[PDB]
């Protein structure tokens, strides 16, 4: 693509430098083109991605909420409606790059649990983020979608990862979070974080100090939302 | 409710 | 331009949506396209076109340092010229926008004292942000247009405004910025701001209380850099 | 040393 003749060692690099710069756009066009290299991704390089496009869909997430709040006072001109609607459609077209880049093919060349959790969870947020903008006639495939995703994730991390594995934590607040916001279904959401921070309070006697340190981060993550949601 | 912050790496 | 087919009012009041938003390149390319419809702006659409463009490449400044730093602390591969590089030219471009508006038509019609001393004000800033990445044959000539476009702003400036007006204020900050950050004249800085200082605090008296509310705040910018250079 | 901030408006 744009970066093809770009070496994937300096899309790396410059993907790094551009987190330092706080340009985070630049840095989801890196690691995009990072991936379209064909080869698999480290366990840092899969974090870079997804910090990427994390935080360049996080700030389309917060305009497209703050346009849509507006949107809704005046129906109690198109122009907010036709903002909201470009806001919109750039989001959807930012979530489907992600879902093509590891529809094609970061998910299929994934077999070690840490690398296809990952993945698995990140198409679950995507389509999540997708289905907080649905309305029409497939926000139930969308929601479905996150579902499916999620579901094959949770499966995978409970039979091949420790209970305090910082990505089977961050998968389960999640997909908790989507059974929330998501699902209408707090009653799952709930059940599911306090299952997952239950069974990860009892094997944090097995970690050293700085596997402790990442655990209870995540931990203390899933409690907040625990608070907030009784 | 807040998802993985996940911003920074 | 890519504005072209939207109406004028409806560029205004998206601009100011995206401000809302957090939305500063959408802002800035909804102002470009709000100057281009060719009527002069008010005194609202004047902060519209100047916050949205100081906010972009106000971050672009900021990655360009970043950058910046890591460069030359590497000159103690080439990507982290090459990326500063890549910064660099799109920060330039934004600057070239900007002047590009200013001088096709903005400056030329603008006959009002404070509509022109805004309008030069502004000139002045994005010469200094050229000058602040410019290095070579054009680094003096560029230097020379910013201190131009102040000074012939801080001379209308002078004779039509009242000392604590807030343009007036603004403008002889920034040129007190210039002086200390890009033509190494710290005395000439320190200077300016005493006098703009003290001129403006004699002059508080004549004022409403919202009318003091708005000269002090900026006093109080002018009183920060005083503490910093002394 | 602080310019404008003028960011807001
Ligand atoms: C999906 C996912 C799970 C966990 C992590 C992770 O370990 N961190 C990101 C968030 C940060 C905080 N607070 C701690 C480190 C990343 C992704
Ligand atoms: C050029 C310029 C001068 C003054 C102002 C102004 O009045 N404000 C922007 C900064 C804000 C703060 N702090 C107060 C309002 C704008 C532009
Ligand atoms: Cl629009
Ligand atoms: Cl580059």
């Amino acid at each position: 693509g744009a970066m093809g003749s770009m070496e994937r060692a300096s899309l790396i690099q410059k993907a790094k430098l551009a987190e330092q710069a706080e340009r985070y756009e630049d840095m989801a066009a890196f690691m995009k083109g990072a991936v379209e290299k064909g080869e698999e991704l480290s366990c840092e390089e899969r974090n870079l991605l997804s910090v990427a496009y994390k935080n360049v869909v996080g700030g389309q997430r917060a305009a497209w909420r703050v346009l849509s709040s507006i949107e809704q006072k005046s129906n109690e001109g198109p122009e907010v409606r036709e903002y909201r609607e470009k806001v919109e459609t750039e989001l959807q077209g930012v979530c489907d790059t992600v879902l093509g880049l590891l529809d094609s093919h970061l998910i299929k060349e994934a077999g070690d649990a840490e690398s296809r959790v990952f993945y698995l969870k990140m198409k679950g947020d995507y389509y999540r983020y997708l289905a907080e903008v649905a309305t029409g006639d497939d926000k139930k495939r969308i929601i479905d979608s996150a579902r499916s995703a999620y579901q094959e994730a949770m499966d995978i991390s409970k039979k091949e990862m420790p209970p305090t594995n910082p990505i089977r934590l961050g998968l389960a607040l999640n997909f908790s979070v989507f059974h929330y916001e998501i699902a209408n279904s707090p009653e799952e959401a709930i059940s599911l974080a306090k299952t997952t921070f239950d069974e990860a309070m009892a094997d944090l006697h097995t970690l050293s100090e700085d596997s402790y340190k990442d655990s209870t981060l995540i931990m203390q993550l899933l409690r907040d939302n625990l608070t907030l949601w009784t | 409710a807040g998802s993985i912050p996940g911003r920074r790496s």
